[PDB]
């Protein structure tokens, strides 16, 4: 199956629109749709909802031994994923031209701007050191599925807490939460994505495109850029054709967003380790909004379980036993033997000759 | 035996036809279906529909288990689905794992039940999932979590209808005799009426 | 590793390389002699056509499939070769290898001057062969065994397929070998099969490399391989005969 | 910067425990403080009206060890004793304070602070001579 | 103790012939010691038998190697 086509009154009313610079969810052009957080109960599991789409996040680590050259640090592995639940198009194996430029531009921002410390993550060398293993998953499409998969690898980053080992002599060890505490990771910026798109040849541009907007658009401009001042990476791309003096507005306007956004997730990491630390409760469950017709809550329950030897015994005593003609095994030679009605013959012989 | 907290919501996503989440105290599986829609010439049968079930676990890839457990649910859903109704059409059901914590297949059968339900299909009857753990000695324990799970030498979950409560999809774990399988079937039939209970007043409340 | 098998070990070893037996002598024969050969065709139930050819320490099943959909004005013939793992000195891996490839293209461009695709047209037959056991020539069974299989799935030929097998001796006297086995192969510098068809008196495939340079010995390795395809043929003749006779009377 | 290097070098621990090293508290709660079994003040042997028991302590002394009692008696001499608490209730053996204080041989102190060697109000409150509260101890005599 | 010799247990240096501390169990470790032992005493001199064994040789010179370096 395909997705449905689009038709020529939405391109005519979108494009009506964006001349007249009123968007049709009421957001101005340097608009975010707002964002919301929400925190598993083991580390590093997260779920981001910017707008209407969702990503899954969860970081997961172990024990490897360190291929050959580069001795003292550790490897990290990334895995985007796109889930057929998450739009009709979707496909284990017929979008494979999106997913090469989504790991990409995943990657290639993650890990060269240098950003989570690799070096701290030895216990000797030549010998066992931790691999970290990040890991995205796509669930609802609604547009701008970059910069949400971005705060949801930064936010499962900045929630993990590794295990720890005592290392002395030359003898290791592997202790667990109750023999000692989880220990975090060290993280020395925050980069963050951000996406533009350009409108009939560049004459206008919009901030956070949602999936209509993006199907009326000539191409997109990504510029990944960390906090302070500092960009990380840039990718033009789409249909577009670009000029001078807007990459560098681009570049502002990155920068206002990048802040604001790592205004937010400070806050909500923060706010959560508040919540941990009191002693209440936190998790999946209590996150379900409760003032809402499709949410319903029940506590626990003891069924009845006083009848159920009865009832097994009744059963067990109310049925036939197994019935009692054995059947014989027969001999032919050493090898071979037959169990059944069996065969006439000892076996064939000059049959047809 | 005391069943653990409930919770499960409906019509989260926007873009598919129908959704629910269904966790059962700190396990969770989301799920989501697409209705009758067109089929490939080539995978089409005339006068029945083609259910399709595919499985993500959160952490790796699927391999052998998981489609030996995806056979299982999509031949669950194959016998209490209307199919004829609806011939040269598909449909599909998808399942994510979210977090995991003990029992996954009793809360994805669920999850299952919960999402074609939502989607408005044709359905002859609800299915329900109840797993069942007796430890070392013979202690029953109904919703075990993977601390028990761990413990306990012999580990079964069952599919239960909701008209006469008989059996359709049974996974065991572990060796055990024929009595407490007996055993454990009944207290897997008086599990499954607090559980309709549960689907019930989700529903009646969703129509308030 | 592989995402659709079960995984075990990451690397394995076979006892083979740690073997302290050190390699035997095979042991000297007559080079005018041929192992005694047992034919039978029709094997299978649920399968168009099958044959399963044993001879010695050879154990090999070849089934055929019938036309299916899908150069037309004429029929594709595909083939595909394939070994058991617990075939041999050592294990393989169960994906695939080179040498079945290479051994399947040698099937293919063999099997395809008998049989006459233009009575198919747009239609398409497969063959499979499966060696149970490898102990001595494996070419030359895969072609007499996938010939049996096509003559008794119903399919039109224009003649059968007989394959032989030789082996050079590493002495200072090199003489080439009739039917070698694993004890006479492993030893050896060059091989050749050859596949003639005894009626038509043509040669249908010929393959071998090695270490004989001159262009005297070659002539006597594929004369005395067509000796031998001539020698094969009469107990090819009463199999096909057996088969239909039984075959026939079934009904 | 200086005090972690020099903890760091002289072999010391500022790690605070886990949940199982610490969940094996007495509960010293609102709704239910700590407050004697009586079979065990049956199986003890009580002074708390007929004696008179005090201490002098340093400056800051958050947590006592030192308490001595002496009176006369029914004839005239004087009857002498050192009377030291007896926290032996709250380590049992093969447990987790009990390797954990095996480790941290010696409580460690750094002229601004102390460092508890057990955890930090299992003895700061419950076993100093505080107040005027009762107190399981040790009184030779 | 009786790993060594009764000359090797004086304590010259306050002319006593035996000391040791029992004044602190909580910020130490032989404290801990001696009140185990002390207790097991108060409570062996009832011809009883205290289950739950105690200590040994190796076990305690390690201990006080232990302690000295600490």
């Amino acid at each position: 199956m395909k997705e449905t086509p689009l038709s020529n009154c939405e391109r005519r009313f979108l494009l009506r629109a964006i001349e007249e610079k009123k968007r049709l969810d009421g957001r101005q052009t340097y608009d975010y749709r707002n964002i919301r957080i929400s925190f598993g109960t083991d580390y590093g599991c997260c779920i981001v909802e910017l707008g209407k789409t969702r990503v899954l996040g969860q970081v997961s680590c172990e024990l490897v031994s360190p291929k050959l050259n580069r001795a003292t640090e550790g490897i990290l592995f990334f895995n985007l994923e796109l889930s057929q639940m998450a739009a009709p198009a979707f496909e284990p194996g017929r979008q494979s031209d999106l997913l090469v430029k989504l790991n990409r531009l995943m990657e290639r921002c993650l890990r060269n701007s240098k950003c989570i410390d690799t070096e701290s993550l030895c216990v000797v060398a030549g010998e066992k050191v931790w691999q970290i293993r990040v890991d995205l998953h796509l669930l609802n499409h609604d547009g701008n599925i970059i910069d949400a998969a971005s705060i949801a690898a930064i936010v499962a980053l900045c929630h993990f807490r590794r295990p720890d080992v005592s290392v002395q002599g030359d003898e290791v060890t592997l202790y667990t939460p109750e023999e000692r505490d989880p220990v975090p990771l060290s993280i020395h910026h925050m980069p963050i994505c951000v996406s533009f798109a350009f409108f009939q040849q560049g004459t206008y541009l919009l901030v956070d495109p949602n999936e209509r907007e993006e199907r009326v658009m000539d191409g997109l401009l990504v510029i990944a850029m960390n906090k302070h001042r500092e960009i990380c990476t840039i990718q033009s791309s789409g249909g577009i054709m670009l000029l001078k003096d807007q990459v560098l507005r681009c570049s502002k306007i990155a920068g206002v967003k990048v802040a604001e956004i790592t205004e937010l997730i400070l806050k909500a990491l923060e706010n959560d380790q508040k919540v941990r630390k009191e002693g209440g409760k936190f998790g999946f469950a209590e996150s379900i909004a409760n003032q809402r017709i499709t949410a319903f809550k029940m506590e626990k329950a003891p069924i009845d379980t006083s009848d159920v030897e009865e009832k097994a015994e009744e059963i067990i005593a109310e049925a036939e036993p197994p019935s009692e003609v054995v059947s014989t095994p027969v001999l032919w030679t050493p090898g071979t033997a037959q169990i059944g009605e069996g065969v006439e013959n000892s076996w064939g012989d000059l049959e047809d000759s | 035996c005391s069943l653990r907290h409930f919770a499960c919501e409906q019509n989260l996503l926007s873009r598919p036809d129908g959704s629910a989440s269904f966790l059962q105290g700190d396990t969770s599986v989301l799920a989501g279906v697409y209705g009758p829609a067109e089929v490939k010439v080539s995978k089409e049968i005339f006068n029945k529909a083609t259910l399709e079930v595919i499985l993500r676990p959160k952490i790796g890839l699927p391999g052998v288990a998981e489609k030996s457990r995806e056979r299982l649910i999509r031949n669950t859903c194959e016998a209490v689905v209307l199919g004829t109704l609806h011939p040269r059409t598909s449909i599909t059901v998808v399942l994510q794992v979210v977090s995991d914590a003990g029992s996954l297949l009793a809360c994805c059968l669920n999850a299952a039940c919960m999402a074609l339900v939502d989607a408005g299909v044709p359905m002859r009857a609800l299915f329900c999932g109840v797993a069942c753990a007796l430890d070392s000695d013979g202690t029953l324990v109904l919703d075990p979590t993977s601390k028990q799970e761990k413990e306990a030498r012999a580990v079964l979950t069952f599919a239960l209808d909701s008209v006469e409560r008989k059996l359709l999809m049974s996974s065991t774990k572990g060796l055990y005799s024929d009595t407490e399988l007996q055993q454990c079937l009944a207290a897997a039939q008086a599990a499954s009426q607090h559980v309709f209970r549960f689907y019930r007043e989700s529903l009646q409340r969703r129509y308030s | 590793g592989d995402h659709r098998r079960i995984r075990g070990p990451e690397e394995s070893q076979p006892p083979q390389l740690y073997a302290a037996d050190e390699e035997e002598a095979p042991g000297t024969r007559d080079p005018t002699r041929l192992r005694p050969v047992y034919a039978r065709a029709g094997l299978l139930s649920q399968a168009k056509g099958s044959a399963y050819l044993e001879a010695g320490g050879t154990k090999v099943l070849c089934a055929v499939s019938g036309p299916r959909q899908a150069a037309a004005l004429r029929g594709r013939l595909l083939c595909d070769f394939r070994r058991a793992p617990f075939a041999g000195r050592r294990r393989r891996a169960p994906p695939g290898g080179c040498e079945e490839r290479e051994l399947a293209l040698a099937l293919q461009e063999a099997l395809e001057p008998a049989v006459r695709l233009g009575r198919y047209p747009r239609a398409q037959l497969e063959v499979s062969a499966l060696l149970l056991e490898d102990g001595g020539s494996a070419l030359a069974a895969a072609l007499t065994a996938a010939a049996l299989a096509l003559a008794d799935a119903g399919v039109e030929m224009y003649d059968l397929v007989v394959g032989c097998g030789l082996s050079l001796a590493p002495g200072p006297a090199p003489t080439w070998l009739l039917d070698p086995t694993r004890l006479e192969e492993e030893r050896a510098a060059a091989g050749l099969t050859v596949a003639l068809m005894p009626v038509l008196n043509q040669v249908a495939g010929l393959l071998g490399s090695g270490e004989g340079g001159l262009t005297e010995s070659w002539a006597e390795a594929v004369r005395l391989g067509l000796e031998g395809c001539q020698r094969l043929y009469p107990v090819l003749q009463q199999s096909l005969v057996r088969a239909a006779r039984r075959r026939g009377a079934a009904a | 910067g200086e005090i972690a290097t020099i903890l760091v070098e002289n072999s010391i621990s500022v790690i605070p425990f886990s949940e199982a090293q610490m969940c094996e508290m007495p509960v010293n709660t609102p709704e239910s403080p700590w407050k004697v079994s009586p079979e065990e003040e049956q199986k003890r042997k009580d002074l708390r009206k007929s004696h008179l028991v005090f201490s002098i302590d340093p400056k800051g002394c958050e947590d006592v060890n030192d308490t001595l009692s002496v009176r006369t008696l029914n004839n005239g001499n004087l009857e002498l004793g050192v009377h030291i608490a007896d926290v032996t209730h709250f380590v049992a053996p093969n447990s987790y304070i009990d390797i954990e204080a095996r480790t941290r041989a010696t409580t460690y102190y750094l002229a601004d602070r102390r460092y508890d060697m057990l955890p930090s109000v299992l003895s700061a409150d419950l076993c100093s001579l505080l107040g005027g509260v009762d107190r399981y101890a040790v009184s030779i005599m | 103790t009786g790993s060594c010799a009764e000359e090797e247990f004086h304590h010259y240096g306050l002319a006593l012939d035996k000391y040791t501390h029992f004044t602190s169990p909580i910020r130490r470790y032989s404290d801990i010691v001696v009140h185990r032992l002390l207790m097991a005493a108060i409570s062996k001199d009832k011809k009883m038998e205290i289950k739950g064994n105690l200590f040994s040789n190796k076990d305690l010179e390690e201990l006080c190697r232990h302690i000295n370096n600490r």
